[PDB]
């Protein structure tokens, strides 16, 4: 279709190279780009060599489009030997334990956005079936996951993304959070105070 | 056109207009100026039958709202006359015997400070309070005692400045009236031509009601079909800071830039504590190279 | 309910105007505006686009800082279509940026940024700018990328060494290559990198701009300046002006070798030295002579008065709006406090009491 | 570079550049240099900011972009070519501005030349284009397949450089040289076609990556650090002004270049408060019509003289012939020039600057001589009729020269006399 | 042409007469108050001195950008006969009228009055509770008069007979009924004071001797009075017409005592908004307005549905339209009530629409309407559509010879004000058969 044309007149598109070592070279180029500023995109696997001991932050870490459920393929014999051997052993459904793994692997994915609290960023989930999952995703992660983001579109995709770069493009006064997420010595004193 | 709003300030001194009788013999000179404006503020809210006047004196220790009655009964004037020049009339007279009993009573402290400047301040404000109620011209009126003496005007320059700068958004022409010994009053002709105002000075009491009757009478409506009458140019030049002359071409400091006529002694600043650079003040001090 | 969050409204607010400071702030001004017209402008999303409101902005801002410093040239550089086009050199007349950008008004925004080359060539203009002057350059950009020809940190490193600070003022929303841009043109300040959330908020954002800013100790070149105060003639002949070369029936008379000129507060054509009006050196006392805040009294306590000192009105009746001036004791209303510390550079309460 | 005072003197050609782009700088480099036989140097030692702008703004050039991702294939294709975009396309691939000046140069046309390029299977796979058999391109343009195949393996050898071990996913992969598990998923490994061959999208994928590198290495051109990258600054102390306040002693000198007593305006409060209780008449304010007539004589004359100053309130209409109009703006102009150098070699101040200065003093005294010569020329073409105004226009140009030529022989006096 | 009249009616007043009207200060106060501004200027300044002034330093001080405006208030100096300009050696010696001189002196200082400004009794009392209560009463009472809604009170038997004789707001005998005219129309679109003055005007222009100068001091003195007071019944025929406007409810009078209302000073001088209305592509009435005189006058050219607090809806028919058409009111006053009851958001855009067109073209190639025509022009077609016709009546000459005698003829006609109608491609003309007598004569020499 050409989209990649598209694409190409406002940042660089990077994918994942079955060669760690072009790869490497292709991650290189995309922090020097965001380095630059003049913009890139990087494109891997879910299970891919980025996922597993590489964060990105500030200019890195700002937007992830992960795509769809994460499911391993399903017609694997080995697959199904772990699920009748492990059901077997600890009573376990094989289907939720496939969501778990799907689940646990998306977190993986997703987790390596917010390196520091003056960071910040952007999820979204693109698959219908997500919506039954956030009692299974993690707390700290689903906390900041609202009841009216269960079921997204688009169009409010883009505006409540707009809406938040907006408001990440703030200054924020040091007397909000001096005492309730940044602590000096003295308030880690007064805290252990309380506690005693 | 509109009802021209009209700003009067009185600069009201016992130790200009003592100064000034007493140099002349034209005892209630004051009293004269005082029913020649009350003619004033009568030909012009014949004029016009909305143009409000604001009123306001400056004493020697302050200000005073004249004209109206604060937000919080005798008539020495005629019962014939007008029903509001004769109330506008009769609430100046009892507010200036009131301001002058007050003026007697506290007669014997010492405020060396002029209050011109606060005064037209104050009148400027109200006149933005006014124009922002409800469209209204703005033309600003002073009269001053110049015979009396000169102290010191350096003070008095800097928020006179901010008042032309203030009158010059607000497109108020600062018109003067000066009656005095002095023929001169730099900072008050460098207004009035900047603020597009009228400078005269001089010294009879007698017809003002025709001076400021014929030549007093601009107003916005008509303000570009009449000539301005003044007659004096100035070079909006002023006094050194550490010689107290005024400078044509000099020096200023690039932090306090305050005007120096000449080098400044120890070369750092007298106005800021700057010190300055040898190897410029040698450039600056450079005389031509002229071949032998 | 209303009254409670304007009043903590307004105390979130007074908390970052609590430091009032008598800072040495830049009057020897060298103020650069470039502009980008590309496609990002091109978005009616803003209305009508934000070509139009940067062109009536821009027309503003030129006006206001005119206004307030006259003391400073103005140069203005276009973007448009991966160059940098240089519309509005240097020059103490405003009318000639103003018909610049009369003509940016009717020609059409299109192409692609290049802050390389648009701050490589406004380093070249920058270039022959005497020490005194300070050299700042306001940055407005809409996209969120750039394309350049080359490197990016050189051009950083040699502004850095040039003693040229910048100021961006995005349009969507931050770009990590500019807010290194100005953390390290502006000694790890962050507060140089603004993004508008309205058009309001851009308005604001452009009267802020309009300030003169501080200056760094560090930074030090204090010395001295030529100067001199020329004088106005009013001729009955029209007389040729050493400037634009034609006949003038007036015009002001050079101090030093006595030419004549068309324009002020202008340097000479001839003697080659700035002539200026002492209205205009006083123009930034306000700058230089800040104003304290002034406090309301509590609703609770004792008042010194129940209507105002400056306007004379009637204090209106739950909380007490007497703003007052510690520094002449003194409380007044808010049309009164508005008026002296924004309009009014001096208290005539302050103008009243006797030192 | 070209940005020394030097550089920019010895540009000659761009300086013919700016003057044909302009046409009052012929009038008056030709007045100056042609005419009037000034050094050029000098001339232009005024313009040099001017010089350098012009310069710069012929310097500048335009940032790599993917042409071939804006090239669109647009029934039939009408070429609607942009030289600038020709250009683009020549520098972007080499490969290409060969084929052109190897076969356009010897065998056809350009418009032919790109109709068979956009034609050939080598656009194609340079774009973002699957090649196919189908196909069947342009034999000219698609024999240079190979050279490009053969200049992607030279500029790949080229873009291959040593990785940092703190990203090296190749170092990461390389952790444990004995994995010995299971053969990973057909799913999530890059699959091939039946016949075990690949479709190529590794191929595309890799050479747009290379388009990219490419991008970045010609940003990367002629025009220990992880202490540093792993900084958390979330945690650290915020930066504070070092911003300097300035105060400001206050002590002004007085205005440089009878005595009132308490007693006396006391005395006089009382009786002006006296008569200020007693009365207040405004019919007594009505003047004498004496003293008010010689207050009417001097409002008059002051109207009279404020109306003459207003009497004189594109330049102003005048009478002149045109040809002496300008021929006098010219020589005003040329003048206020000479003039403005002169000061410039004085207030220079130099030993060197002297001959500078004693040629500029004769320049202006054979400007002063021709000044009087013109006068004669309006004199003896006017009978003063209007020779007089000619000589009033001249006059204040000429009292500042002469006013610098009475300068510079006081200094004179000063320094050798 | 308020002004314009008044002194149209003084001019053709004579000099002297003029110089009686001049002697006192009250006239003169009230004069000065009509004069405009740069006349206003001169006599307040000539009035403190007895200096007479030629022309030339007058002319001399006068900027000449405004020179056509000296020339209109010169013009009406002259012509008012407040002025003697007499050429005087020569020069054309400017003399004010010294009775408007003095009179004007005597009035500023406060001095001789004569009580020309009022026959003072200063028994003041409240003027809201009585004056200004039975003023909007006798007010009300005439105006819903005048609006031809049915109303109990009368007026009275004076205004009733000027009424009858004079053009506005026809008592027609033969239906027996006060009806609509075209002038009552332009009564009723006219400002308060204006109609105080068009009421005046005619009232004064019927009265005889009654001495015509008596009214006039006291109709200026009636205007310069204050509210709320009581005075000294003076002159009997100033007090027989003081009676007639106590029984228009001007004054409240106690039979001698009398309390002028407020309506002396609004005849004086003049003192999303009330009396802006909405107007709707659909005609719906939205009023930002409400009074039962508004609704009474809506009646006449507006279908409404019903009446609240400020909110008058309703919807505008061309049954309503037609039924302003017919009774001879004008197309061009309805729409002058109709611009003077814009609102500020539809003018608001009205403007922006206005701005948007101008950078476009010049012409825009739309009707002249700034009013959005959407729903303005819809009444401006309508208002087209209502007259579209010509018709000429009476004699007619044909076929001309020569052009010359054509023009000679058509030309005189329209120089007499007697010429209709004309056509040079036809060489014909029409002319009124009042003028029919005098084209006649003429073609004959
Ligand atoms: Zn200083
Ligand atoms: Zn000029
Ligand atoms: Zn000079
Ligand atoms: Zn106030
Ligand atoms: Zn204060």
């Amino acid at each position: 279709m050409g989209i990649l044309d598209e694409v190409w007149k406002h940042k660089l598109i990077l994918v994942e190279t079955p060669d760690a070592q072009e790869t490497s070279l292709a991650l290189e180029t995309y922090r020097k780009a965001c380095s630059n500023g003049r913009g890139a995109i990087l494109l891997s696997v879910a299970r891919g060599k980025v996922s597993e001991g590489i964060d990105f932050d500030h200019q890195y870490g700002r937007t992830v489009l992960m795509i769809g459920i994460p499911f391993q393929y399903t017609e694997s014999r080995i697959l199904k030997a772990r699920l009748e051997f492990m059901r077997e052993n600890y009573r376990i459904r094989e289907n939720d334990f496939l969501s778990f793994d799907a689940m646990r692997h998306a977190a993986q994915c997703l987790g390596r956005v917010l390196r520091g609290k003056d960071d910040y960023g952007v999820m979204v989930l693109a698959d219908r079936r997500f919506s039954r999952k956030r009692s299974q995703l993690p707390k700290w992660i689903a906390q900041g996951l609202s009841d009216a983001d269960l079921n997204l579109s688009t169009d409010m995709a883009i505006s409540n993304t707009k809406q938040f770069l907006r408001t990440m493009a703030q200054p924020t006064d040091p007397k909000d959070q001096e005492g309730v997420s940044v602590w000096s010595y003295e308030d880690l004193i007064k805290h252990q105070n309380s506690r005693k | 056109e509109s009802p021209s709003l009209l700003t009067v300030i009185i600069e009201i001194a016992p130790k200009l207009w003592t100064t000034f009788d007493e140099e002349g013999n034209e005892k209630g000179s004051i009293i004269k100026v005082l029913e020649a404006l009350i003619v004033f503020l009568n030909a012009h809210l014949a004029f016009n039958s909305a143009n409000k006047v604001a009123v306001i004196a400056a004493y020697s220790q302050g200000i005073k709202y004249l004209y109206p009655e604060s937000t919080s009964d005798l008539k020495i004037i005629n019962s014939d006359m007008y029903r509001r020049f004769r109330n506008v009339d009769e609430t100046l007279v009892e507010e200036i015997y009131k301001l002058f009993e007050l003026e007697k009573k506290q007669i014997e402290q010492n405020s060396q400070r002029s209050t011109l400047a606060g005064a037209m301040s104050a009148g400027l404000t109200y006149v933005n309070r006014i124009s922002k109620e409800s469209s209204l011209k703005s033309r600003l009126l002073v009269l001053t005692c110049g015979s009396g003496s000169s102290k010191d005007e350096i003070f008095q320059y800097i928020p006179i400045m901010n008042c032309i700068f203030s009158a010059t958004k607000m497109k108020c022409p600062i018109d003067v009236v000066k009656i005095g010994g002095s023929k001169e009053s730099t900072f008050l002709q460098q207004t009035t031509d900047a603020t597009n105002g009228v400078y005269l000075h001089v010294e009879s009491t007698e017809g003002l009601i025709q001076y400021l009757a014929t030549a007093m009478f601009i107003d916005p409506s008509l303000r570009p079909i009449i000539v301005k009458p003044n007659h004096g140019s100035v070079d909006f030049r002023t006094s050194c800071y550490l010689t107290g002359r005024v400078v044509a071409v000099g020096f200023i400091c690039s932090v306090c830039l305050c005007v120096l006529s000449i080098i400044p002694p120890g070369n750092k600043c007298p106005a800021c504590d700057s010190q300055f650079d040898e190897h410029v003040i040698a450039k600056l001090k450079r005389k031509p190279v002229v071949p032998r | 309910a209303s009254l409670v969050a304007s009043i903590v409204e307004a105390r979130k607010k007074r908390t970052a105007k609590k430091n009032i400071t008598p800072y040495q702030r830049g009057i020897i001004r060298s103020l650069i505006l470039t502009l980008d017209c590309s496609e990002a402008m091109l978005e009616k999303d803003l209305r009508p686009n934000r070509h139009a409101m940067i062109i009536q902005y821009a027309i503003d801002f030129v006006h206001e800082f005119f206004d307030q410093n006259p003391i400073s040239q103005m140069g203005i550089i276009i973007m448009r279509n991966g160059l940098a086009q240089l519309v509005s050199q240097v020059s103490g007349n405003p009318q000639d940026h103003i018909d610049a950008l009369k003509s940016i008004r009717k020609q059409e925004p299109k192409g692609n940024p290049s802050l390389q080359n648009a701050l490589e060539m406004a380093r070249g203009l920058l270039l022959p700018v005497p020490a005194h002057c300070t050299r700042e350059v306001l940055i407005v950009f809409g996209s969120l990328s750039t394309t350049d020809p080359g490197d990016i940190h050189q051009t950083i490193d040699s502004l850095v060494s040039e003693k040229i600070r910048v100021k961006v003022l995005g349009l969507s929303a931050q770009v990590a290559i500019c807010k290194e841009l100005c953390k390290a043109t502006n000694y790890g300040d962050e507060s140089f990198y603004k993004i508008l959330l309205d058009e309001t908020h851009l308005k604001e954002l452009f009267n802020e701009a309009v300030t003169p800013l501080p200056v760094n100790k560090i930074n030090k070149g204090f010395t001295l300046v030529k100067m001199g105060f020329p004088t106005r003639i009013f001729e009955d002949t029209p007389t040729f002006c050493s400037c634009h070369s034609k006949l003038v029936y007036g015009g002001y008379f050079c101090p030093n070798c006595h030419s004549k000129v068309c324009s002020l507060p202008t340097v000479c054509p001839c003697c080659d030295l700035m002539l200026i009006l002492s209205t205009h050196l006083a123009r930034s006392y306000h700058h230089l002579m800040p104003l304290k805040t002034f406090a309301e009294v509590p609703t609770t306590e004792k008042f010194r008065s129940e209507d105002c000192f400056s306007c004379q009105s009637r204090f209106p009746i739950l909380t007490s709006s007497r703003y007052r001036c510690e520094d002449c004791k003194q409380e007044f209303c808010v049309d009164c406090d508005v008026f002296i510390h924004e309009i009014l550079h001096n208290c005539p309460g302050c103008e009243s009491k006797p030192v | 570079d070209s940005l020394s005072k030097e550089k920019l003197l010895t540009n000659l050609k761009l300086q013919q550049s700016l003057l044909k782009g302009n046409k009052v700088l012929m009038k008056v480099f030709q007045e100056t240099v042609i005419n009037a036989g000034l050094p050029p140097s000098e001339f232009w030692s005024t313009r040099i900011p001017l010089l350098r702008a012009f310069a710069l703004s012929t310097s500048q050039k335009v940032g790599p972009y993917n042409v071939l991702s804006t090239i669109k294939p647009v029934n039939k294709v009408n070429v609607n070519l942009s030289r600038e975009k020709i250009l683009n396309i020549f520098e972007n691939y080499p490969i290409v501005k060969k084929a052109y000046t190897d076969n356009v140069p010897k065998n056809f046309k350009e418009p032919e030349f790109w109709a068979r390029f956009f034609s050939s299977k080598l656009f194609r796979k340079l774009r973002g284009e699957k090649i196919m058999q189908n196909d069947r391109g342009d034999v000219i343009i698609d024999r240079y397949l190979t050279l490009d195949q053969e200049f992607d393996r030279k500029d790949d050898d080229m873009l291959l450089h040593p990785v940092k071990k703190i990203i090296d996913l190749d170092g990461n992969i390389q952790d444990d040289p004995v994995v010995r598990g299971n053969r990973p998923d057909f799913t999530m490994q890059p699959g091939v076609d039946i016949n075990g061959n690949s479709d190529g999208t590794v191929d595309i994928l890799k050479g747009m990556n290379r388009l990219s590198e490419k991008m970045i290495m010609a940003l990367k051109n002629e025009y220990n650090d992880e202490r540093n990258e792993l900084k958390i600054d979330d945690l650290n102390e915020s930066y504070k002004t070092n911003y300097a306040i300035i105060h400001l002693k206050r002590n002004a000198h007085e205005k440089t270049t009878l005595k009132v007593s308490n007693q006396q305006m006391l005395q006089q409060l009382s009786l002006v408060m006296d008569n200020l209780i007693n009365k207040l008449d405004l019919n007594q304010v009505v003047p004498n019509n004496e003293v008010s007539n010689k207050i009417n004589k001097r409002v008059i004359t002051a109207i009279k003289i404020n109306a003459k100053q207003a009497k004189h309130n594109l330049e102003v209409k005048s009478t002149l012939p045109i040809d002496l109009l300008e021929s006098c703006r010219m020589l005003h102009t040329t003048c206020c020039e000479f003039l403005k150098h002169f000061y410039i070699h004085f207030q220079s101040g130099e030993q060197k600057q002297a001959s500078t200065v004693k040629k500029l003093y004769n320049h202006l005294k054979d400007c002063i001589e021709k000044l009087n010569e013109l006068f004669q020329d309006v004199l003896n073409g006017d009978g003063e009729s209007m020779s007089n105004t000619c000589t009033a226009y001249l006059k204040p140009v000429l009292n500042s020269i002469t006013l610098a030529t009475h300068k510079y022989d006081e200094y004179f006096n000063e320094y050798n006399n | 042409s308020l002004k314009h009249s008044v002194t149209q009616y003084l001019e053709e007043i004579p000099q002297q007469v003029q110089n009686r009207l001049y002697t006192s200060p009250a006239t003169c106060l009230a004069i000065y108050r009509i004069l405009p501004p740069l006349a206003k200027f001169f006599i307040m300044a000539m009035v403190f001195n007895e200096n007479e002034v030629p022309l030339l330093d007058l002319d001399k001080w006068v900027n000449s950008n405004g020179k056509l405006q000296f020339q209109n208030a010169i013009k009406s100096m002259k012509s008012l006969h407040l002025l003697i300009p007499n050429k005087s050696s020569g020069t054309l010696m400017i003399n004010l009228n010294p009775t408007f001189k003095i009179s004007l002196r005597n009035a500023l200082t406060g001095g001789e009055v004569q009580n020309s400004f009022g026959v003072v009794v200063e028994e003041n009392v409240v003027s809201l509770d009585l004056l200004d209560e039975y003023s909007a009463n006798k007010w009300e009472t005439i105006l819903h008069f005048m609006v031809g809604t049915p109303l109990a009170k009368i007026p009275s038997e004076k205004v009733l007979n000027l009424l009858k004789h004079s053009k506005l707001m026809e008592e027609v005998n033969s239906t027996g009924e006060f009806k609509i005219t075209n002038e009552g129309f332009q009564f009723l679109l006219q400002e308060i004071n204006s109609q105080l003055w068009t009421l005046l005007l005619q009232y004064l222009k019927m009265i005889e001797t009654m001495d015509l100068v008596d009214v006039l001091h006291f109709i200026f003195m009636l205007g310069a009075l204050e509210v709320g007071k009581a005075y000294k019944i003076l002159s009997e025929t100033q007090r027989i017409m003081l009676q007639d406007m106590r029984d228009y409810g001007l004054v409240f009078q106690k039979h001698s005592i009398f309390y002028p209302t407020k309506l002396a000073l609004m005849l004086t001088s003049d003192t999303i908004p009330d009396g802006s209305l909405i107007v709707e592509t659909n005609f719906k009435i939205y009023s930002y307005s409400n009074s039962p005189l508004q609704i009474a006058v809506l009646s006449l050219f507006v279908h409404l549905k019903a009446r609240f607090v400020n909110m008058v809806l309703g919807q505008i028919t061309r049954e309503s339209i037609r039924r302003a058409l017919t009774n001879g009111i004008t197309a061009d006053q309805i729409i002058a009530y109709l611009e003077t009851h814009a609102h500020p958001q539809m003018r608001r855009l009205a403007e922006e629409k206005l701005e948007k067109k101008l950078e476009l073209d010049p012409n825009c190639k739309e009707p002249l309407q700034v009013l959005p025509p959407t729903v303005v022009d819809q009444i401006r077609l309508w208002q087209l559509e209502l007259d579209r016709v010509i018709t000429y009546e009476g004699s007619l000459y044909s076929d001309f010879e020569t052009s010359q005698e054509y023009n000679l003829l058509s030309k005189y006609a329209q120089d007499i004000g007697v010429l209709l109608w004309k056509d040079d491609k036809k060489k014909k003309f029409f002319i009124s058969k009042e003028g029919n007598s005098q084209v006649l004569d003429f073609a004959k020499r």
